[PDB]
């Protein structure tokens, strides 16, 4: 009659690199990287953003005339640009501190 | 080569005693564990005893503690097992095997013996009796052995100068404690004109030779 | 370093051993075993959990970060913003990985000394009764019972019980 | 004590066919589980020991498998001599070890009808005051045959005894004897007898009579 | 890992032994003990001192940091300055909790593997003549006094001088 | 932690033995020894190898890095400039230091293990006829031969040939 000594084994697949070795199997793990994300663009605790469309900042704020869609906006989360928002200045020339307005922009 | 030869059967009154060994050649013999496994005639296997490779744990099968003992010797090479104060039930053919690896899950019985035969039974050896088993109206025609001990009888027929339909049945225990089995011969039907059979039975341990001709 | 255990003198692990990492394996005059023990796997749960939410609550969450804008005149403002945005996001990426590695060899080393010492205490109180024969198995020279399993895995042998017994049997297989 | 049970108890198969053996557990063995084949008067040999990996000289036609609590053995082909008994033993929590009960494994062929033959006692049997009359079945398949044994048109029991032969290598075919031992006193006292046969391959059972000194 | 002495096979601390941190416990014919082992624990003393020595000179003073200031034109700049201040910041407060974290287990490890070690070597120059008895104790077969006492401390135990007369003894006892 | 074996129960190294890290030096009937243990000092030198070069393949090159230039009106922006300079050189240099210095007694610990379990390999192995006799050597009882060396190096060592010839010659020291 006997007793032995020994240790858990299982069936895990699931690998781990070290220093002294690659690709060790190790029984139990956890996981500390996130790559999933949904494809969509929610609100920040139950406040909706704000899509300027294919409208720029400029176009907003002066009121270019086919922003015309988002001329009651007064609230939002954040603010969305997408790569088509073009209509900005319509007659030509130069905002003068345009950055700054931006920068000054994202704090209210 | 591994081979385990095995000796000390035979015939014990009720009661008695026998000490079976199995002498081991081609590995080295105090580094694996070993086994008895008994086999009763016409069942399948049963697990008897068991002792370790270090030789400090036995284990015996529930229905015989108490009544056998088991041990090893080195220097001989050789295993034994002690039987004492026996039954009618323990009549069976045992077998010495090996275990496969020295842990817990040994893993099967890769090398076994080749078996010795005891029978525990209260007889004498007794010659059997035969008796001519006659056709009336048909093909068939035969001898009847009866009443006899001890193991095994032969019987040919025409001193081996007939090999056809002959057919001899395994022995059966009757209810006294004697041997009974009977042989058979089919031949055509008319063949009772001049046709001439003769049963030659003998009997090896009793040591008797009976010549019968079966005729109405 | 390696306390040479885990893929050492011991031999490959117990796949038919579920409820914990460490354990026992019997077999008395009326049974196998495979029975966990509870004690010093407690332990290692204990650390190795406090050790997980440690490595957590080190790195802080990041508020909000968006990005700048600067005309054709700011072009020197704009590579000093590109090379701080960069240099941070290396040290962490840096920190993060050789962490992980480090705590690796950390946590392999605390199993296999678990095991070592868990085979020790096993040792130590069984000192003259045992004959040990190989990757961690004993023999009790004396006869033993479900009473005197569970007496050697709590961690009270009372040795003195059989200590004369014992010695006979030696005497017999000397 | 974990206990094993075979299934089926007899399988009849053709040659060249496969053939699937079942052992069962009452509890869970995890893989430790051994076969083994014997022949008839034989030494038993180590086939497939841990449910996957075959012995060391063992032809790959044969297949283990199962875990937890059911395990079967699998048979590709066979080539005549691998008609045999076959066994499962676990090593999981012994003692006690434990073997399975065994399963024979027959030749399939055409079913035929048996032949019955009867034999009256010799008269020195009633000098000696034995009665020993001899219900015969020669060549014969498959292996159940059923037995009636008649006195004056009623059943008798317990003064019986039977036996069977093997399969043979040519026929395939079974032959049983059965036997009525008894004193003199019940030769001498009835006069009708009869032992009547009830088999798969008889259409109607078939009965053959004597009467008492005939 | 746990090297299994402290808090392990050896029993809590002794409060009566002041002079140092490893030492004996002897009872002679004629006294009691409680002596330190001076050779072990200068080493010890040498390897932490260096440990405490190398932490702080890692570590380089700051001169002078002052703020700075921006009118409402410059808020780009101005947030661009207090990102490079917090990102330092955090980095330099990561690595001194982490490095206090790392440090002290390897310094608990140092003490637990020197005093397995002063046990291995007290075990090894006492072979056949001791009878260990359990939590780090031996008993002499044959008669010690206070010059193989210290003849056990330094190291110099000149076992053959009386490896006849303990085996008399312990043939007495067997 | 020291695991006891070098610079500790075994003394100084060999000199003349050549194509390893680890090994043997035996004295049967005809020769001397000095042969190594080609088994583990392989998996050292793959060990090392592999951690050398994760070393090297954490640390990223750096491309191009031009000094700027500022007027006198741009003095402040100058001084940011300088300022993350300097930060992120001074990161960098306690990273570099800081893991040579740690990775060092990582490598020394694991030479020291690897000797400590290549002694407690050839101990297990040669439980009874052996009589270890201080600082890693042993003196087989029976007698032995450059096949029983080879047998005792790979780990082949079927202790039950000898171990009744071995017993005799114990019996007849005792
Ligand atoms: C919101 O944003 C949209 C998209 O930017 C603006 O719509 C654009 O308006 C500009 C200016 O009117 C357009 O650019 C010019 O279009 C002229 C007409 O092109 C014809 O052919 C094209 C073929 O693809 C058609 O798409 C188009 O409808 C016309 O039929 C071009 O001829 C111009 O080319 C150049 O040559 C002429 C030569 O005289 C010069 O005068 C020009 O300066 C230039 O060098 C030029 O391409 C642009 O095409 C429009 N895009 C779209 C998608 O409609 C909206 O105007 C803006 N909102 C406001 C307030 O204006
Ligand atoms: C650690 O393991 C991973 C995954 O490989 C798995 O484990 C190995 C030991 C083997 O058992 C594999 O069969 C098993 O899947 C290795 O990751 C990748 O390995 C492959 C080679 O198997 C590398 O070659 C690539 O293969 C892919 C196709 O799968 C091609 O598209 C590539 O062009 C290239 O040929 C591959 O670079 C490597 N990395 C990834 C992300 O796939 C890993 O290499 C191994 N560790 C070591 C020692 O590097
Ligand atoms: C560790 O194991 C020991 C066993 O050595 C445990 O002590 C044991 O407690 C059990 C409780 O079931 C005792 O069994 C029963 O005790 C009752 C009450 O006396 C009795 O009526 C039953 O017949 C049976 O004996 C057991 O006897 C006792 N130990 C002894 C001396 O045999 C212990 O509790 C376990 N835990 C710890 C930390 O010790
Ligand atoms: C370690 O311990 C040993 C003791 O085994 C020390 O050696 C000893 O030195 C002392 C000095 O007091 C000796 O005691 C005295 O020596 C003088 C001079 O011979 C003598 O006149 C006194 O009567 C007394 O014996 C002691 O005898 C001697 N060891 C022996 C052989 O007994 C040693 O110095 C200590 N240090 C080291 C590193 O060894
Ligand atoms: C480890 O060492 C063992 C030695 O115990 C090696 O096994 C040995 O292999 C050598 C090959 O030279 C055998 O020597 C010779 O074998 C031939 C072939 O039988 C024979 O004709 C020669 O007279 C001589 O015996 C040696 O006998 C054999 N071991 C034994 C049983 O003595 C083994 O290969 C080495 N490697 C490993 C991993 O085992
Ligand atoms: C490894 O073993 C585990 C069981 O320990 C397997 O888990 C089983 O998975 C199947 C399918 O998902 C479930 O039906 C069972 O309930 C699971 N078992 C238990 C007890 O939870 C696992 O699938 C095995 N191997 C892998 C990785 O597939």
């Amino acid at each position: 009659d006997t007793i032995c000594v020994g240790y858990h084994a299982n069936n895990s697949t699931d690998t781990v690199d070290t220093v002294l070795e690659k690709n060790v199997t190790v029984t139990h793990s956890v996981n500390l990287l996130e790559d999933s994300h949904n494809g969509k663009l929610c609100s920040l605790n139950g406040i909706a953003p704000l899509q300027l469309g294919k409208c720029n900042v400029a176009g907003w704020l002066l009121g270019n005339p086919e922003c015309d869609l988002l001329l009651t906006a007064n609230s939002w989360s954040y603010i969305i640009e997408t790569s088509n928002s073009e209509n900005g200045t319509c007659y030509p020339g130069e905002f003068i501190d345009y950055e700054e307005l931006r920068e000054q922009l994202s704090s209210v | 080569e591994v081979q385990l030869l095995e000796s000390g059967g035979g015939l014990v009154q009720p009661g008695g005693s026998l000490r079976l060994s199995c002498a081991a050649s081609g590995f080295t013999f105090s580094s694996y564990g070993m086994a008895w496994v008994r086999q009763a005639p016409g069942k399948g296997l049963e697990w008897v005893s068991f002792i370790s490779a270090t030789g400090l744990s036995t284990y015996f099968a529930d229905s015989v503690k108490g009544r056998f003992t088991i041990s090893r010797d080195t220097t001989k090479n050789t295993l034994y097992l002690q039987m004492n104060s026996l039954r009618a039930d323990d009549t069976a053919v045992y077998f010495c095997a090996r275990m496969r690896r020295t842990m817990i899950a040994f893993g099967g019985n890769d090398f076994w013996g080749q078996g010795t035969l005891v029978t525990v039974s209260s007889a004498s050896t007794k010659g059997p009796s035969v008796f001519p088993l006659a056709p009336s109206g048909t093909a068939a025609l035969g001898c009847l052995v009866k009443d006899y001990f001890p193991e095994p009888v032969t019987v040919s027929w025409n001193s081996g100068a007939l090999t056809s339909g002959v057919h001899t049945f395994p022995a059966v225990l009757q209810s006294s404690g004697l041997y009974s089995l009977s042989s058979v011969v089919t031949v055509p039907s008319s063949s009772l004109g001049t046709q001439t059979y003769i049963c030659n039975v003998n009997h090896k341990p009793s040591n008797t030779k009976v010549d019968k001709r079966v005729e109405p | 370093g390696l306390f040479g255990a885990i893929a050492g003198f011991i031999e490959g692990g117990w796949t038919g051993m579920i409820d914990g990492w460490y354990g026992y394996h019997h077999q008395n005059e009326q049974g196998s075993g495979y029975a966990a023990d509870q004690k010093s796997t407690q332990n290692a749960i204990d650390g190795i959990t406090s050790k997980v939410n440690s490595v957590i609550e080190k790195m802080n969450t990041q508020f909000t970060a968006v990005g700048k804008e600067f005309n054709n005149l700011e072009r020197r403002i704009e590579n000093l913003n590109k090379k701080v945005d960069d240099g941070f996001l290396d040290v962490w990426t840096y920190n993060a990985e050789l962490l992980v590695l480090l705590e690796n060899e950390r946590t392999l080393d605390f199993h296999d000394s678990n095991v070592r010492n868990l085979y020790e205490k096993v040792k130590s109180q069984l000192r003259n009764n045992a004959k040990e024969i190989g990757n961690g198995c004993f023999e009790f020279y004396h006869k033993c019972d479900d009473e005197c399993m569970e007496s050697v895995k709590n961690g009270t042998y009372d040795y003195p019980k059989y200590s004369e017994e014992s010695k006979l049997n030696r005497e017999e297989i000397d | 004590e974990v206990v094993m049970t075979q299934s089926p108890a007899t399988l009849s198969v053709s040659p060249g066919e496969g053939a699937t053996l079942s052992c069962r557990a009452s509890q869970s063995v995890n893989t430790n589980v051994a076969w083994y084949q014997q022949k008839p008067g034989q030494a038993p040999r180590l086939l497939i020991y841990g449910a996957s990996t075959r012995a060391t000289g063992i032809p790959a036609r044969f297949s283990g498998s199962g875990s937890g609590t059911e395990f079967t053995l699998t048979i590709s082909t066979l080539q005549s001599e691998d008609f045999a008994v076959y066994y499962c033993q676990q090593y999981s929590n012994w003692p006690p070890i434990t073997f399975g009960q065994g399963t024979r494994l027959e030749i399939k062929r055409t079913v035929a009808a048996p032949s019955v033959f009867i034999f009256p006692p010799s008269d020195e049997q009633l000098k000696s005051g034995t009665a020993s009359v001899v219900c015969l079945l020669n060549n014969f398949y498959p292996r159940e045959a059923k037995v009636q044994w008649k006195v004056d048109n009623a059943l008798q029991s317990g003064n019986s005894q039977e036996s069977v032969t093997e399969q043979d290598s040519k026929d395939s075919t079974y032959s049983l004897s059965s036997t009525l031992t008894l004193s003199k006193a019940d030769y001498e006292k009835h006069k009708v007898y009869a032992c009547e046969v009830t088999h798969q391959g008889l259409s109607s059972p078939v009965t053959k009579s004597f009467n008492r000194g005939e």
